């Protein structure tokens, strides 16, 4: 996946799950880290400094390592995608 | 940052490293962390208590809190958990476990939970799951 897709990919996934648990205050948080993601992603004048508040990785351990595999992975690779770009890295994902 | 965050950066990648985490995936379990505050490995003996907080008709966790009293928030945990079963969100449940062997834990202050995407609690880190025997609730 592209950088983007791997983003998409878990807002695919954090949406879906709002659907089964609607206002769920852990997903809302996860979907505005997402499109924060997306955005610097998208474009590179805007600020990054917000990249290193991100909690997504922390979300990913420490709510649905056990209870959602699929949603953990997709918001471990986004949350990687975001670190490697805030610390000016290729995102070397496949 | 300084010399002190670094080095505890650096204990907890290699703690991950050892315990079977890959370097990508393991910068995810080191944004569950605070280096600004002493980061240090342990080995537990058997008997400890710990306890830790699942959703309803989760399985065992890797995260365990050192007091029953510490609060979701201060762990950087929500307190409503999925109820995936019923497809509602509930309350957390608060688990107790006892080592059962001896443990080599990661022992941190979490990234608490404030209200920037809307004090931090010690927190242990083991994947060993067998380390940990399940206590009667």
């Amino acid at each position: 996946m592209t950088p983007i897709e791997y983003i998409d990919r878990a807002l695919a996934l954090v949406v879906d799950r709002l659907a089964r648990y609607p206002g769920y205050e852990v997903l809302l948080s996860a979907e505005k880290q997402l499109q924060y993601i997306r955005s610097v992603l998208l474009d590179r004048s805007l600020d990054r400094s917000a990249l290193h508040r991100l909690t997504l990785g922390s979300i990913a351990v420490k709510e649905f390592d056990e209870t959602d595999p699929e949603l953990s992975r997709a918001l471990k690779d986004a949350y990687y995608v975001g670190i490697r770009t805030g610390r000016g890295l290729k995102v070397d994902l496949p | 940052h300084d010399i002190n965050y670094r080095g505890n950066r650096e204990t907890a990648a290699k703690f991950f490293k050892s315990k079977d985490i890959d370097p990508a995936d393991a910068e995810s379990y080191m944004n569950g962390l605070d280096f600004n505050h002493p980061v240090r490995v342990e080995t537990l003996a058997p008997g400890k208590n710990l306890w830790q907080y699942q959703s309803p008709g989760a399985p065992q966790g890797n995260w365990y809190t050192l007091s029953p009293r510490v609060q979701p928030t201060e762990l950087g945990i929500n307190p409503m958990g999925t109820n995936r079963a019923a497809n509602t969100i509930e309350p957390k449940v608060l688990n107790s476990y006892r080592t059962t062997q001896k443990v080599e834990v990661l022992r941190s202050t979490a990234a608490p939970t404030d209200d920037f995407w809307s004090g931090g609690a010690q927190q242990l880190f083991s994947n060993e799951k067998g380390s940990f025997g399940l206590l009667p609730r």
